[PDB]
């Protein structure tokens, strides 16, 4: 619910899990879905540093 | 990591590089192998005489 301004953007951290991007690829109000460098369809096969 | 429609300009940058590295080796070997045949005849006429 609470979001901050761009002048004070903050970051997060993600640790060891097993998380699936298939649910993240479901339909939503996302107007833009653009990743450059990695195919957006093979994202659920590799381990990430 | 990529898609066949996209992973087709990053293979043609490797093929043309790895192919223009064998013909140089073959050409240099061809030039070098014609200098042993110029001694294998001197050593043959130095035995009959």
């Amino acid at each position: 619910t609470r979001f901050a301004s761009v002048y004070a953007w903050n970051r997060k951290r993600i640790s060891n899990c097993v998380a699936d991007y298939s649910v993240l690829y479901n339909s939503a109000s996302f107007s833009t879905f653009k990743c450059y460098g990695v195919s957006p369809t093979k994202l659920n096969d590799l381990c990430f540093t | 990591r990529l898609d066949p429609p996209e992973a087709e300009v990053q293979i043609d940058r490797l093929i043309t590089g790895r192919l223009q590295s064998l013909q140089t080796y073959v050409t240099q070997q061809l030039i070098r192998a014609a200098e042993i045949r110029a001694s294998a005849n001197l050593a043959a006429t130095k035995m009959s005489e």
